[PDB]
């Protein structure tokens, strides 16, 4: 399981570029795929989406007529084509895996990223703070606030935590506000009530430093949080 | 958003449709040779502790499917239920290693799960009988009514009446068992280990079987 | 000299039967006279699971109480979602004549074995997006007739060569072999404490085995024809069978006798599957005349009928007692509630 | 066959010595378990159509 | 008197309803040929429920007091549904020939894809042919004077010229009849050779020929004869043609075991 992205560079405004994420090591024909953007000094932001059978495509409201997404199953390659580059499309781009069936864990594996430089009714997610000083060996807590009830009629509560380590790609820690990922150490937990959410870490080591993100998945516009860095 | 789950289900169903088409266009066959009956020769059909030995062969753009049977001990009472839907049964017998063959034939006839399945019976190694007659075949010893037996028919030229008498004696010994029952019919053939027309015989027999089935369907008979 | 030994053996068999018979103070039926009957039970079909090309042979609920798996003559394993009718997985097999399936207690594996003498293990949760076979257990001679999971490691198999077995998946090697049956063994069931398991064979007898010591413990007889299905009481002290002679019986475990029989004079066809309710109050059996009947486990009264276009081949009751699933030879699964 | 017979006779002896109880007591714990868990049986007593996930 | 015909109308309504739902909802009968039977039943049901009451009011008292606007619509719909019925009969015959004559490749050559194509073609082409033949007045072009006198004399009937009538007759009776008659001959010979065949085939052929020859024969002959025949025989032949819709579910879906079911 590994995804390697190609493309990027410095582009004058008004041009067009074609980014690629090459998949090798799993079944590329059974996974949905996204693209997620990261401004250099800001949190993440959603870009696009294309499902397994190429039957459903969504776009972020920011750019809808300028970007297009497509996939090529036989060669295991994912494409993004963009046109009329403004000064805002100057950020990092990540290709993210996702598989949807009862009991699965979406957004589990993230790519490595590529760099690029250019010379309303959606749910608002906010985090209480942006930093916190602590000491190794004791518990910490991080709070997330929502502008609408994320709890659905079926009973699920769609909330995710990612915890991007300082220097590499983001990971997955908790999906749907209570459930734990596969390879994460068993000292993370999550709880919530419907509008307010908290993340607790029991112990603390040298690997826990980084920035924690708060994502929602109730409706297509995906609003990411701001991030609370842990400084040691 | 369970819409992605619904999309996954729909793609699975789309593949199942293609599988159904391929399944519906094919024909299955069961082989029930005896112990010493040389079905190993009749399965030489490449020129067109395991169990089921699946093979495939096609003639004139029609796909067949022959299932041999492996190490399933000795009793066939329970695993014969799975073959309630095949197109035909293909015996192989050797021409006293005949009485047990007759008993096995009549046991496989008049079952409760093989009531509507026709039998394509094969007579393998038709040189043993000829050599025994020419030289050792004391049929009257264990078949007393051989002496008081005779045919009109359409024999094959270049043979004495004795060999033909023996051949249709055995053939009648099978046909009477078949007729002592009309939902299905037996198809006796005299063949040899190294032959050429075996696939052709199976083709014509299956064609006749399903033709009778279709005529029954629209009450043309 | 063989007769000498034979005589002594029959001598023992004489002592066992008389000692067992000189224990019945009163029947199971008499002891339940006081109680009010369940009455009439009406069950309405809620879902209808479609997609199988051909006739269905087995199914097994998951511990999650929501998922189930089923197998068919096509050579397909499909995992359903009983709430929203979706399909989660569709697994194609190497051999098309499959008779069994089981769903792991933790929800990680599914296994199936058929008429080709091999039990296969599939890994559902993997770093890829596909289901792969991880072990192929070989060593039986006849066809496999049942299989049940103990852990993510230990499995129990029943075959058509009159033997049961206990395996070790990572090594792939047979650990214990249970011998003693005369005819080919048709089904087995486990126990709540996972220390004992029962088995029923075509020699018209059922035996109770111990997993650790690998030896037989008891033997129950009374059935005229072969045994098709066996199930275990929730308490752990009883079990019920279903045979080809249109009879279902109930046997005590530590009393070593035969309790009430469940039969009627309007049925001539045999039984294919039996299963219990959560409280043990109802015994429901799948029949051969296209119908499934539900019985009162304590007084033998027909109370309800679950009316399929062909023979019913499998049953199941969820761990927490929501619903009942049935399969048949015309290829549709129905969930009754 | 004597070797086979020896195994067979050995079995019967082992199965002969098993402790047994009265049928009346063995037929009472069944009813006790039926009664002490009759309330937890959604299949016996139908559950109101609000916590039934198989509605419609 | 007038009431005797009603029974027909009930028949066209009952016969079709029972086929429609005996196959509408049954998981055992979703076979590809049963869809052709289903479509035929729908066509006959629509023909009955719509056309017959207007024929009632027209033939009881010999006038059409519903306006010149709806006359064209009614005739167009009638041609639609009659042509659809005959086309479905021809397609059922082709399907039955594909079964018996070559049995090994039956299920390959007749699947759920081709039958949908035949259903859509047999529904569509009569629609285009009908109105395209009515609203644009190609049927009576050049002879409009005669229909003016006849309507002034108010009945609404399909008026055909010398070429219009022949085209309707050869683009509707003859091609379907030709493909039905050729195919229930070879089947009879093959059944007789390889195995009652006549007692089942002759019935179908005779019912279809009795129902549909007189009407189309008189229709094609009338322009040559000079429009001399009285409208009473025309109405009798309309009733004879309507009888075919009632008789269809009997011959194709009730002489069989599934017909017992
Ligand atoms: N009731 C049938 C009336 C009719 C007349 C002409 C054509 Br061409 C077809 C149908």
């Amino acid at each position: 399981v590994q995804l390697v992205e190609s493309g990027g560079g410095l582009v004058q405004p008004g041009g067009s570029r074609k980014l690629s994420c090459s998949a090798s090591g799993f079944a590329f024909s059974s996974f949905g795929m996204h693209w997620v953007r990261q401004a250099p000094e800001k949190g993440l932001e959603w870009v696009a989406y294309i499902s397994s059978g190429s039957g459903t495509i969504y776009y972020a409201d920011t750019v809808k007529g300028r970007f297009t997404i497509s996939r090529d199953d036989p060669k295991n390659t994912l494409f993004l084509q963009m046109t009329s580059l403004r000064s805002e499309d100057t950020a990092m781009y990540y290709c993210v895996r996702s598989i949807y069936y009862y009991g699965s864990s979406p957004f589990d594996f993230w790519g490595q990223g590529t760099t690029l430089t250019v010379s309303s009714a959606d749910i608002v997610m906010t985090q209480a703070t942006s930093s916190v000083p602590v000491t190794p060996g004791e518990s910490v807590s991080i709070s997330c606030r929502s502008s609408k009830s994320l709890l659905h009629s079926n009973g699920n509560t769609y909330l995710y935590w990612f915890l991007q380590r300082p220097g590499q790609s983001p990971q997955l820690l908790i999906y749907r506000m209570s459930n734990l990922a596969s390879g994460v150490p068993d000292r993370f937990s999550g709880s919530g009530s419907g509008t307010a959410f908290t993340l607790t870490i029991s112990r603390l080591e040298a690997e826990d430093v980084g920035v924690y993100y708060c994502m929602q998945h109730l409706e297509y516009p995906l609003t990411f949080g701001a991030g609370t860095k842990l400084e040691l | 958003e369970d819409k992605a789950a619904v999309e996954r289900s729909k793609m699975i169903e789309k593949q199942l449709q293609k599988d159904k088409q391929v399944y519906r266009r094919t024909l299955r066959l069961l082989l029930l040779g005896a112990d010493n009956s040389g079905k190993s020769t009749i399965v030489k059909q490449m020129r067109i502790t395991s169990g089921i030995f699946e093979t495939k062969f096609q003639v004139d753009k029609v796909n067949f499917h022959m299932f041999d049977v492996g190490a399933q001990r000795d009793e066939r009472r329970k695993w014969i239920q799975c073959f309630n839907d095949v197109t035909a049964i293909i015996f192989v017998v050797d021409s006293n290693r005949l009485q047990e063959a007759l008993n096995d034939f009549k046991s496989i006839w008049n079952n409760r799960w093989l009531r509507t399945i026709s039998v394509i019976l094969f007579l393998n190694k038709q040189d043993l009988l000829a050599e025994k007659v020419l030289a050792k075949s004391k049929i009257e010893d264990y078949f007393p009514e051989f002496a008081r037996y005779t045919t009109d028919a359409t024999p094959e030229p270049g043979e004495d009446p004795r060999v033909t008498r023996a051949k249709y004696f055995i053939r009648k010994e099978f046909v009477d068992i078949s007729t002592a029952s009309g939902r299905h019919i037996c198809y006796p053939h005299f063949t040899c280990a190294v032959d050429t027309e075996n696939a052709r015989r199976i083709f014509n027999d299956c064609k006749d079987i399903i033709l009778q089935m279709n005529l029954r369907e629209y009450n043309l008979v | 000299e063989l007769d000498q030994l034979r005589q002594e053996a029959e001598q023992l068999k004489n002592q066992i039967r008389d000692a067992r018979k000189a224990c019945a103070d009163a029947t199971l039926s008499q002891i339940t006279n006081n109680i009010d009957p369940v009455g009439r039970i009406q069950m309405r079909t809620r879902r209808t699971l479609r997609g199988h090309l051909a006739k269905i042979y087995a199914m097994h609920w998951g511990t999650d109480s929501r998922l189930l798996v089923s197998a068919s003559q096509d050579g397909k394993l499909i995992i359903w979602d009983s709430y929203t009718t979706n399909k989660v997985h569709a697994i194609p097999l190497r051999s098309s004549w499959v008779m069994t399936c089981a769903y792991a207690p933790s929800g990680n594996y599914v296994a199936c074995g058929g008429l080709d003498n091999i039990c296969s293990i599939y890994n559902l949760k993997t770093r890829e997006g596909n289901v792969r076979v991880s072990r192929e257990l070989a060593g039986h001679t006849g066809y496999l007739s049942c299989c049940r999971f103990l852990d993510d490691n230990q499995i129990v198999t029943s075959s058509g060569d009159t033997t049961c077995a206990l395996w070790d998946i990572e090594t792939g090697q047979q650990t214990t072999t249970f011998t003693g049956h005369t005819g080919d063994v048709m089904s087995l069931s486990l126990a709540p404490d996972t220390r004992l398991f029962v088995s029923g064979a075509c020699d018209a007898s059922a035996k109770l085995w111990d997993v650790r010591e690998g030896m037989c413990r008891q033997t129950f007889t009374g059935h005229e024809s072969d045994i098709n299905a066996i199930c275990f009481f929730p308490n752990g002290n009883a079990f019920a069978t279903g045979s080809d002679d249109a009879t279902c019986r109930l046997f005590d475990l530590r009393a070593d006798q035969e309790l009430m029989t469940y039969s009627h004079d309007n049925i001539i066809c045999g039984i294919t599957s039996v299963s219990f309710s959560k409280s043990g109050r109802l015994l429901l059996a799948g029949y051969d005349d296209f119908n499934c009947n539900v019985w009162d486990a304590l007084k033998a009264d027909r109370a309800g009928v679950l009316a399929h276009d062909n023979r019913v081949s499998c049953l199941g009751v969820t761990d927490d007692g929501m619903a009942v699933a049935t399969g048949s030879w015309d290829s549709f699964l129905k969930i009754w509630n | 066959s004597i070797a086979q017979a020896r195994k067979l006779v050995e079995q019967l002896k082992m199965e002969a010595n098993i402790d047994r109880i009265k049928v009346s007591k063995a037929a009472a714990d069944l009813m006790a378990y039926c009664e002490a868990h009759a309330k937890e049986d959604p299949l016996l007593t139908p559950v109101p159509a609000s916590e039934n996930p198989f509605r419609e | 008197l007038y009431s005797l015909m009603s029974l027909i109308i009930l028949a066209t309504l009952v016969g079709n309803l029972i086929v429609i739902i005996s196959i509408s909802h049954f998981k055992q009968l979703h076979t590809p040929t049963n869809w052709l039977l289903h479509s035929m039943a729908i066509v006959d049901f629509l023909l009955g429920c719509l056309i017959m009451p207007c024929s009632m009011v027209r033939t009881v008292e010999r006038c059409w007091y519903f306006g010149e606007i709806l006359c064209k619509v009614h005739t167009s719909t009638d041609i639609m549904l009659s042509s659809a019925s005959i086309f479905h009969l021809a397609f059922i015959s082709i399907d039955r020939y594909c079964a018996v004559c070559d049995p090994l490749r039956y299920k390959a050559k007749i699947n759920i894809s081709t039958i949908l194509v035949m259903i859509l073609v047999s529904w569509s082409l009569p629609a285009v042919y009908a109105f395209g033949m009515i609203f644009l007045e190609l049927n009576l072009k050049g002879v409009e004077e005669l229909y003016r006198s006849q309507v002034s004399d108010g009945g609404c009937s399909p008026f055909f010229s010398k070429v219009s009538g022949v085209l309707a007759f050869m683009t509707s009776f003859y091609i379907p009849g030709s493909v039905m008659l050729f195919v229930y001959y070879r089947i009879y010979f093959i059944a007789k050779g390889q195995a009652k065949a006549a007692k089942t085939l002759g019935i179908m052929v005779g019912v279809f020929l009795v129902c549909w020859c007189p009407f189309f024969l008189c229709t094609v002959l009338d322009p040559f004869l000079g429009y001399v025949i009285p409208p009473s025989l025309n109405d009798a032949l309309y009733w004879f043609g309507y009888l075919n819709s009632a008789l269809n579910p009997m011959v194709y879906a009730f002489f069989y075991p599934w017909f017992r079911r």
